[PDB]
């Protein structure tokens, strides 16, 4: 729950702060494919990580080890 | 600054986290989720701009799906 | 199976590990010097086709630099 | 001594090799470029780690850790 709640502004937007002002109709389940597949590979990571630690809390320095892979 | 809702952004990260632990008690600080956030965005945006690359490569000023596949194969 | 012949690759590796290292003795293993050609090799041809589906997404049959330049700055 | 020792038929059979068959004559040097900054970050790496080792023979493992970065 849920990766249509990535919204077409959303993505819109994310496109135009990496200067791209034209997007295909195709690209907002493009966008959303792609992120669903960079946070499986990094909360996968981070989680691993933080299980290794003996520890229940994901805090943000587990988040940047995973980024760090 | 962020673009992405934070609710429909750590609904995704929960989501997602559940499905690869099957349950396991795990909780997230908010620097946790914010971090993973301002990460999945800016990798987003510099996805973009190497995707926009190709579109400019293929002749273009639209980007299509392709561009994106070939940046993300090119990335690994 | 090297497209290299060994010996063009080895003066060219002691050349660039003597201009990092300043003249500190160091030797190179041949299991060592070959391990380092195999992944050069490995490493250009792969480079040669990601930059090949760029020179198709241009719509060419020939490789341009700016296809191998574009493959690099979106490889990292 | 000496990049230059990277030879046009070399060149144009790794190339092929990676599925090329026709290249522009500015492929060559592109090619050597490529190449020369390459080893540069490999040789690095590889003889900064057999120096973090306090050993004198760089050893196919070295080379191997210095590839996995």
């Amino acid at each position: 729950d849920n990766i249509q709640g990535i919204t077409k502004p959303a993505i819109r937007r994310l496109a135009r702060r990496g200067g791209v002002k034209r997007i295909s109709g195709l690209i907002y389940e493009e966008t959303r494919g792609v992120l669903k597949v960079f946070l499986e590979n990094v909360i996968r990571d981070a989680v691993t990580y933080t299980e290794h630690a003996k520890r229940k809390t994901v805090t943000a320095m587990d988040v940047v080890y995973a980024l760090k892979r | 600054m962020l673009l992405i809702r934070k609710l429909p952004f750590s609904r995704l990260a929960r989501e997602i986290c559940v499905k690869f632990t099957r349950g396991v008690d795990f909780n997230w600080q908010a620097q946790a989720l914010l971090a993973l956030q301002e990460a999945a965005e800016a990798f987003l945006v510099h996805l973009f701009e190497d995707a926009y690359l190709l579109t400019l490569h293929a002749g273009r000023v639209t980007l299509f799906p392709k561009d994106v596949q070939l940046a993300r194969r090119i990335r690994g």
